[PDB]
């Protein structure tokens, strides 16, 4: 009574299952090239230990034949294959050849070694001592020779001839065929002379890697007739029986068609089943609540890491040589940093991009917020008594006004009293944005002002909250303390309070900042708006407004293994390793190496990756405080959600300036091809000259800044002829507003010598050296 | 054949049925119109209200002609998609205050129930099949062609009545997600229908997104004698892709078996191709006129005119691609003196480098545009989708950008990204090109030279 | 070649943009407007919502060969000539 | 030269568009115009509409000689002699 059940889903898309696939192809893509260029290094050519001691034994009559041998000896993550070499004497009878070559046999000093010639015939009576090796650069061997005599061929033993048992014949092959056989760590260990090309390996890896994400794919989406295979059992949490209870089986049942594939056309059969492994994928991917996209995630690893570690291990039991060692050890270091980079990437990807759903939608439910609330009366004010009316117009009716995306709190009005009553300027011309600031007052006040008769005043202080404060305003900071008013619960008693505050001189006297903010919800998208409208004060008659609508969604650290908790935690153990790494290096290689650039690049990584991790964990904290704290009860509490908000932002700003660096170190990394390792190598040979030019316009835009702001600043109505034809604004405000009244900010500055520097063409000098560059380095490739 | 179909002033025709449509106010004492719509009774003014007038034209039961020229075929027919309550989840904990939410638009959570005052089309759902309609492809999403209907009248006051009905017994609620409007012309002056698509959206998180579609179409071809010139050039047309087609069929098939390391043969199959494509497009098309015949015989109900407009706007982007495909072929024939062929071999030459840098050029702004996008997204209008911040870095080079709008968004790392954006695109990017083609340039003319005068 | 390319992109646009943009409206309109795009000062909402695809490919398209691949060319060509006659002149 | 070639087209727009466009009434309107022009800031509506001919003649050739010829010879000159500075640095 299962059978299958198609999901049909709605237009809906899930990155995370694409994004996984993308990195997966990808990855394979760079693999291709990289182990192409090792097997051609590798393809025709390459089919301490050796030492100056007497590797020849000529005192034998009749005791050769013309033929090869080879030796046989492992130890320590060190292993050897065959040899053969002859000269002008074509290994004639008991010839004594003391000579070794280069071969790759760096094996240790241990007591195990398998010495055997080819039988040229008849069996050889050869007497033999040992290719005898004491000390050349490692004193890997020891000088000491058994002289075994063995079988025709037969693998004579020794230490650093009818010996047929399970105890040696099998546990020597325990080292042969350990790591060969084993597909996954076998790419770098591809023994010569074999029918392997380095590349049908890696199809297979990607094959089965590919088939995994299918088929854990197809039974989370698919197969779901039997316990709702969510929510009710299958937990986003581990359970231990259903994370790894789907993996294990879909190893098991996907084996079959990977063996089918072992040792042509198996290139393209493997191309188009992998082609259609994705898609089906991505099909079913669809119908994926985001609860269950970690639980898939999990799965899948949780399924290669037993195919590499379950069944893999248990498969078996069924002159320019220095130059060549030196590039295949590059090229096996570039292959590990490339896997690592790689999932690097991967996990930066999950945790800037795992919900691309809601960014789209945050943008329209905020700018439906500030058009609903009439943002540009708001923001038009300059008058404090044009601040009630306009509450009783607008928020009013938006509040208690039954609609769209309730509110979930009542509002509330927080005030700030300075106890330093200012003496306004006469109205008229502006003064520089604020000025007289004092202290903050702290007092109490009973209904009017200051007034105790029994005990504390009626307008309590409401000390600051210890999280969630610093709206930074326009010229002050503030924290989450000052008066409050509730506002009340209902239309009717809202009104009753607001003339109770305006006949009462609430505010008229000192009127520092009103501070009114609430909330909003809209569970259709399911995300959380604050939503935060200020009136800052520099003097009596003088208005800012400001309004800020910050659009988040609210993730709990009590709701389990959320997505952004594992990108976290992967986060941070990434930015554990690269920090080791570089201590490592930077307390090994030297000491003081910081005077050069490379030490600070890697410092900044970790930080980034650091801050990136330590933020998010922080707004999911701070997340769950908040919910908790207001769910406790709800009948005029506020429990404000801006630290959330502001939190969220920032952890998104970090991700994508993190995800910024390592698209940049994608882009540098693309010299490894011939005809195109020239471009980055100028643009490093020229630095200095591109320094020197930067400094000479940074000097000409600072001189055309200070002009440019001398005579803009003689705005009133008419600047000159000359200065306001040959003059440059940078973009926007085509028709100058001029008078730059208390306006003339850093930011615009900057835009305007900048723009004015490329207008003229003062840029385009970076191409007079660059192009010389560029023809000095292309020369230095093709004659030397 | 393009100067046939791009026809004579056209342009006046769709441009005053716009500003009739679009650009008049909803109300003489209102300011706001279509084009500048804000909410749900803005919606409801403009219906009773400006559509009504620039419909109905006072000249039994007498026609509308809209400017004495443009008859008004059939009746208007109106729309409307709406989701249905309970496709929504809320917490278990808030479910106190709040009872009602609405998903998003989806063809699974559509609501396909009686509603209302049950009595005709308006309150009843019908299906796509039903409706003879197709999916749209708006702005937030795609919709279906079914939905709740109304044909109107086609006297002003009857029209009034039926939406003044419609208006009393609430008909756009919270539920609601679309609206369409559609009606069509014909102008007998010239021979060119016109059909008219105005699309309302009303997003679940609030507000109103208006769009419209004017579209120019000729059904009745065979007029003139014009006509008959532009059906003779078209068949030539057809000869002259069936020779082509047998030229490079035989010509890849006797030998040549490679073909493809030219991008002279690869040019020339991408052309056919698209040519195949426009002539298969027009022969599906232009057959499939049995609506006019059936709205001819029958003028008092609504003619579906849509599927036309959209193979039209197909064929019209095909023909455009394949011009200017066939223009840029001329290419290979202009080699003619030592002066021209040089230019073309630096070219050729310089290609690969080109392409080699262009790859890193592409992954660094597509590393900028993301930046833009998860960081300015949410607050500027300009980069709320990948795309659009791609066009916004691509405006910001020619300098047409605001800088008040980024800035104000974030007061760090806003300067910070225009005056890198700037700098490193305009001072070391743009100079690598010149560099890699002055380069090839110089070693192609000095190599050139100095073999053709040392011989 | 660049008035080649630049008449190919006129018609295309044209075609594309022909009724409803109205800088678009004639094929001398459209080259006076291809030759504005160049000096920044349009303004392509218009353009963009007259074609969500084959718009914006259109402006992007266009930007792109125009201010990277055909200045650069003609820079390249009044260096290099510059560069032959000075060295000419130096020799004689 | 460039000087030349800048009053050259200045007179020519001072005698076409000097009695109907208001940014060409007095010669050094015309002037400040064209410089203006050059960092992009174009009207062409009362160019339009003041000559149908001979006016979009001459800003398609004021902007093709100035964008793509005559502004592209000091980098000529300041590329040549940096490239002579330095290998007479070099050599010496
Ligand atoms: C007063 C003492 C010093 C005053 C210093 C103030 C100077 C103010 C800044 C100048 C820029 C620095 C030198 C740049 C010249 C070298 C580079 C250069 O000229 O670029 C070319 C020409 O550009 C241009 O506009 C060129 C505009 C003119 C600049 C060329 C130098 C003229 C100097 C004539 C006499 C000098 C000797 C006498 C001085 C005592 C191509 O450009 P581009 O493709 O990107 O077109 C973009 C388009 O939007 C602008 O037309
Ligand atoms: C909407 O459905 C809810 C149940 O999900 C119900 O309580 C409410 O009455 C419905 N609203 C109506 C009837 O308009
Ligand atoms: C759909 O087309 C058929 C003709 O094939 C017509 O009879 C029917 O009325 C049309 N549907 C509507 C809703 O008018």
């Amino acid at each position: 009574h299962v059978r299958f059940v198609f999901p049909e889903p709605t237009a809906d898309v899930n990155y995370i299952v694409m994004l996984t696939c993308a990195v997966c192809l990808v990855t394979y893509m760079v693999m291709a090239a990289i182990l192409h260029k090792l097997d051609q290094l590798d393809a025709s050519r390459g089919r301490r230990f050796k030492y100056e001691i007497l590797v020849k034994t000529g005192w034998g009559r009749g005791s050769g034949t013309t033929a090869h041998v080879g030796i046989m000896l492992y130890g320590v993550d060190s292993r050897s294959g065959h040899r053969h070499l002859d000269g002008d004497r074509a290994f004639h009878r008991n010839s004594l050849d003391i000579f070794r070559i280069a071969t790759p046999h760096s094996l240790g000093s241990v007591w195990k070694i398998r010495v055997w010639h080819d039988n040229k015939g008849l069996s050889p009576a050869w007497f033999l001592q040992h290719v005898i090796v004491r000390d050349l650069q490692t004193a890997r061997s020891a000088f000491f020779l058994v002289n075994d005599w063995l079988s025709v061929e037969t693998e004579a033993n020794g230490g650093l001839a009818a010996l047929l048992r399970f105890r040696r014949l099998l546990v020597a092959e325990l080292q042969r065929g350990f790591f060969d056989k084993h597909i996954w760590l076998s790419i770098w260990d591809r023994p010569p002379r074999s029918r392997f090309t380095r590349i049908q390996r890696a199809t297979c890896c990607v094959l089965l890697i590919c088939l995994f994400l299918g088929a854990n794919a197809v039974w989370y989406g698919a197969v779901g007739d039997s316990a709702y295979s969510t929510g009710h059992v299958s937990r986003l949490s581990p359970l231990s029986v259903d994370t790894v209870a789907v993996g294990l089986v879909s190893s098991v049942v996907v084996y079959p068609v990977y063996l089918a594939i072992l040792f042509s056309l198996a290139h393209g059969l493997s191309l188009l089943l992998v082609a259609v492994a994705v898609a089906v994928s991505g099909w079913v991917g669809a119908s994926f609540p985001p609860g269950v996209s970690v639980a898939w995630l999990l799965s899948s690893s949780a399924s290669f890491l037993a195919s590499f570690l379950g069944w893999e291990p248990l498969k078996v039991l069924l002159f320019l040589a220095k130059e060549e060692a030196r590039k295949v050890k590059r090229l096996h270091g570039m292959l590990r940093s490339l896997l690592v980079y790689m999932l690097f990437l991967l996990v930066t990807l999950l945790a800037s991009y795992g919900d691309a759903s809601c960014h789209g939608h945050a943008y329209r439910l905020q700018s439906a917020i500030k058009q609903e609330l009439h943002s540009r009366a708001f923001l038009a004010i300059t008058r404090s008594e044009e601040l009630w009316p306009w509450m009783a117009h607008v928020l009013l009716p938006y509040v208690h006004g039954n609609q769209s995306s309730p509110e979930l709190g009542p509002p509330r009005l927080r005030q700030v009293r300075l106890q330093e009553a200012l003496y306004p300027d006469p109205p008229g011309p502006r003064v520089h944005t604020c000025s007289a600031a004092g202290g903050f007052s702290t007092s109490d006040y009973d209904v009017g002002w200051e007034s105790p008769h029994n005990g504390s005043g009626t307008w309590a202080y409401s000390a600051p909250d210890l999280l969630g404060a610093w709206s930074w305003g326009s010229c002050a900071v503030y924290d989450s303390g000052g008066y409050v008013q509730e506002l009340g619960l209902s239309l009717e008693e809202s009104r009753d309070r607001l003339r109770f505050l305006q006949l009462h001189n609430w505010l008229d006297n000192r009127s520092r900042a009103v501070f009114l903010e609430l909330t909003r919800y809209s569970p259709a998208v399911g995300l959380h708006a604050a939503v935060t409208l200020r009136l800052e004060f520099p003097a009596a008659g003088r208005a800012l407004a400001a309004l800020s609508v910050r659009p988040f969604a609210l993730r709990r650290l009590s709701a389990g293994l959320s997505l952004p908790l594992l990108t976290s935690v992967c986060l941070l153990l990434f930015a554990v390793h690269f920090a080791v790494a570089e201590a490592r290096t930077w307390h090994r290689e030297g000491r003081w190496r910081v005077l050069r650039l490379g030490a600070w690049a890697r410092w900044l990584l970790v930080a980034l990756t650091a801050a990136t991790a330590l933020v998010r964990l922080a707004q999911l904290g701070a997340a769950d405080r908040q919910w908790t704290r207001f769910v406790r009860g709800r009948p005029r509490r506020f429990t404000s959600f801006d630290q959330v908000a502001q939190l969220s932002s920032a952890a998104r700003g970090l991700a994508a300036s993190l995800l910024f660096l390592l698209l940049v170190k994608a882009a540098q990394q693309l010299r490894f091809v011939r005809q195109w390792s020239v471009f980055g190598k100028t643009l490093c040979r020229a630095l200095p000259e591109l320094l020197g030019v930067t400094l000479g316009l940074v000097v000409l835009g600072v001189a055309y800044a200070q002009l440019a702001i001398l005579l803009v600043s003689s705005c009133v109505d008419s600047l000159w002829s000359v200065a306001q034809a040959l003059l440059v604004l940078c973009p926007g405000t085509g028709l100058s507003t001029l008078c730059p009244a208390e306006s003339w900010h850093l930011s615009p500055l900057l835009c305007v010598g900048l723009w004015a520097l490329r207008l003229w063409g003062a840029l385009r000098l970076g191409a007079v050296i660059l192009r010389w560059r560029y023809h000095a380095l292309r020369g230095e490739l093709y004659r030397p | 054949l393009t100067y046939g179909m791009m026809s004579s002033n056209v342009y006046y025709y769709t441009r005053m049925m716009s500003q009739l449509f679009l650009d008049t106010p909803v109300s003489k004492t209102e300011k706001t119109n279509f084009k500048t719509l804000s909410s749900m009774e803005d919606f409801w003014k403009f219906t009773e209200g400006s559509l009504l007038d620039g419909l109905y034209w006072k000249m039994a039961d007498n026609r509308s002609f809209i400017f004495y020229e443009n008859l008004l075929l059939g009746v208007p027919r109106i729309r409307q998609l709406r989701v249905r309550n309970g496709s929504c989840s809320i917490p278990q904990d808030l479910r106190d205050e709040i009872k009602e939410c609405y998903d998003v638009y989806s063809v699974s959570s559509e609501d396909r129930a009686p509603f209302g005052p049950r009595n005709g089309t308006a309150w009843i759902y019908t299906s796509e099949k039903d409706l003879n309609g197709s999916s749209h492809w708006g702005i937030i999403a795609t919709y279906s062609g079914a939905g709740y209907y109304l044909d109107l009248s086609r006297t002003r006051e009857e029209t009034a009545a039926q939406v003044a009905s419609l208006k009393k017994n609430v008909w756009l609620d919270r539920g609601t997600r679309a609206t369409f409007i559609d009606f069509s012309v014909y102008n007998a002056n010239i021979n060119l229908f016109c059909v008219v698509r105005l699309l309302v959206e009303f997003p679940a998180t609030g507000g109103v997104i208006p769009s419209w579609q004017f579209q120019p179409l000729k059904l009745i071809r065979y007029v003139t004698t014009f006509d008959f010139f532009l059906a003779a050039c078209e068949i030539i047309f057809c000869f002259f892709i069936f020779y082509y087609v047998v030229e490079e069929i035989l010509e890849i098939r006797i030998h040549k078996l490679h073909y493809f390391r030219s991008f002279w043969n690869c040019l020339d199959v991408v052309i056919v191709v698209l040519s195949v494509v426009a002539i298969g497009i027009n022969i599906y098309r232009t057959s499939n006129v049995e609506v006019l015949l059936q709205f001819l015989e029958d003028q008092n109900t609504f003619p579906n005119f849509e599927h036309l407009a959209y193979w039209q706007i197909q064929f019209n982007n095909i023909a455009a691609v394949t011009v200017f495909f066939v223009w840029i072929k001329l290419f290979k024939f202009i080699n003619f003196n030592r002066t021209m062929s040089q230019l073309s071999t630096t070219m050729s030459r310089c290609a690969k480098d080109l392409f080699g840098f262009a790859i890193m050029f592409f992954i660094i702004f597509l590393a900028y545009a993301q930046l833009a996008y998860l960081v300015f997204g949410t607050q500027v209008d300009d980069f709320s989708t990948f795309q659009e911040c791609i066009f916004t870095q691509f405006r910001i080079i020619l300098g047409d950008i605001n800088f008040a709008e980024i800035e104000e968004a974030n007061r760090v790392l806003g300067p910070i990204y225009f005056t890198t954006f700037v700098f490193f695109m305009f001072f070391i990017l743009l100079n690598m090109f010149l560099a890699i083609i002055n380069d090839t340039y110089s070693e192609v003319k000095s190599d050139l030279a100095q073999q053709k005068a040392e011989m």
